[PDB]
């Protein structure tokens, strides 16, 4: 019965906010890393950050984007400021057993289970 | 013309479940020069009552198959077809050349023209015993240049 939820999403213009959740039905998620990735349609699904048990961010969101964890709502979080179009996609979690794994400045998902069926994000004008 | 030196990763011990867990604990193999073999244990699930019983390998087809960047993805590819002319052994030491059987193994070609960088994980983190999470053991090889 263990689940990932993720919802949140929506239609918002450039400069605008969502905050997407990642919510777990039946397990703790603070012990397991948590990452979030998106997948335009049509291309390869991408890191975007990660929360352990430090933290992941892509560089493409790093200062705009901020991932936190609310033991009590088990549920995690990411805050999305100042959106541009380039960040439209279905947006997925997952949790991973072992630490956020970076090599060579990609996300490892390999240990990533429980995948979410993802919220949409649109960001135009 | 031969052989006569070998790089060895060995985690026999640096993946048990531990009270930090679970860890990345990393061992790099940066090579230089032609005709080097490289070898690479993990623990096997069972050689140990618990301490390995999740443990899992990927690529599950090492060293035929490892992980390599390609663009901004870590991608499952074919060793032969990244790097020309490697020899990999169907078995070492008569057991399968996998890590199912504890080993892997291969040698690298008199050259290689471009530098190449690939990884094996020996994942016990899922290895969970009394509060302690094993660790993520993980491979670089890294191959500059040379020939």
């Amino acid at each position: 019965q263990v689940q990932l939820q993720e919802s949140g999403g929506g239609l918002v213009q450039p400069g605008g906010s969502l905050r997407l959740s990642c919510a777990a039905s039946g397990f703790t998620l603070d012990r397991y890393a948590i990452g979030w990735f998106r997948q335009a349609p049509g291309k390869e699904r991408e890191g975007v950050s990660c929360i352990s048990s430090s933290t992941y961010y892509a560089d493409s969101v790093k200062g705009r984007f901020t991932i936190s964890r609310d033991n009590a709502k088990n549920t995690v979080y990411l805050q999305m400021n100042s959106l541009k179009p380039e960040d439209t996609a279905v947006y997925y979690c997952a949790r991973d057993h072992g630490p956020c794994t970076v090599l060579a400045d990609i996300l490892y998902d390999y240990g990533m289970d429980y995948w979410g069926k993802g919220t949409q994000v649109t960001v135009s004008s | 013309a031969s052989t006569n030196k070998e790089y060895v990763c060995d985690f026999t011990d640096q993946l048990k479940p531990t009270e930090s867990g679970p860890k990345v604990k990393k061992c790099e193999v940066k090579v230089n020069e032609p005709l080097i073999k490289v070898k690479i244990i993990c623990p096997l699930k069972g050689s140990v009552e618990k301490l390995y019983d999740n443990i899992e390998y990927v690529p599950k087809k090492s060293p035929y198959v490892v992980l390599t960047k390609e663009e901004t993805k870590l991608k499952e590819k074919l060793l032969s077809k990244l790097i020309y002319g490697l020899l990999i052994s169907p078995t070492v030491n008569e057991k399968e050349n996998n890590f199912k059987e504890g080993v892997i193994e291969f040698t690298l070609p008199p050259v290689v023209h471009k530098a190449t960088v690939f990884y094996f994980i020996c994942d016990n983190s899922k290895t969970e015993d009394d509060n302690k999470k094993g660790n993520r053991g993980i491979v670089e090889v890294y191959v500059e240049p040379y020939g």
